């Protein structure tokens, strides 16, 4: 899976 | 990107994602405390296949998302899951896994719209 999507919401 | 675009890029990416909940506790705990933590992993497993549709993988080494009983930092250095995630920060181009502990995956999971 992609490391550009955060876990911590904007 | 709004937290409304953000929750439904996730969903996309969830669908198409697998899922390992360890089995490991990187700590001396009591039977009260793994007990706990244990209620806490089968919530989030149950959040993942039925709320959020992931596969449930019994493979950590064939997931996209790792679900930890404590903090990487936490596991001994012999630990199978610590030796993989040592390995993983090593290579820059490998095939990037995640590795939550269960509190960051229960802040994420909330922020999702399933509030435990
Ligand atoms: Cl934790
Ligand atoms: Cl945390």
């Amino acid at each position: 899976l992609s490391t550009e999507l955060s876990t911590e919401p904007p | 990107l709004s937290k409304s675009s953000w929750r439904q890029e996730w969903l996309a990416n969830l669908k198409l994602i697998s899922v390992s909940l360890v089995d490991e506790f990187p700590s001396e705990l009591s039977d009260s405390d793994r007990q706990i933590i244990n209620e806490k992993m089968q919530l989030l497993k149950d959040i993942f296949a039925n709320n959020l549709k992931s596969a449930i993988s019994n493979n950590f080494r064939e997931s996209d998302i790792i679900i930890l009983k404590g903090e990487i930092e936490d596991y001994p250095m012999s630990s199978e899951i610590k030796i993989y995630y040592n390995e993983l920060q090593n290579k820059p181009d490998a095939k990037k896994a995640r590795f939550w502990s269960f509190m960051k995956t229960q802040r994420f999971v909330s922020n999702m719209g399933f509030d435990i």
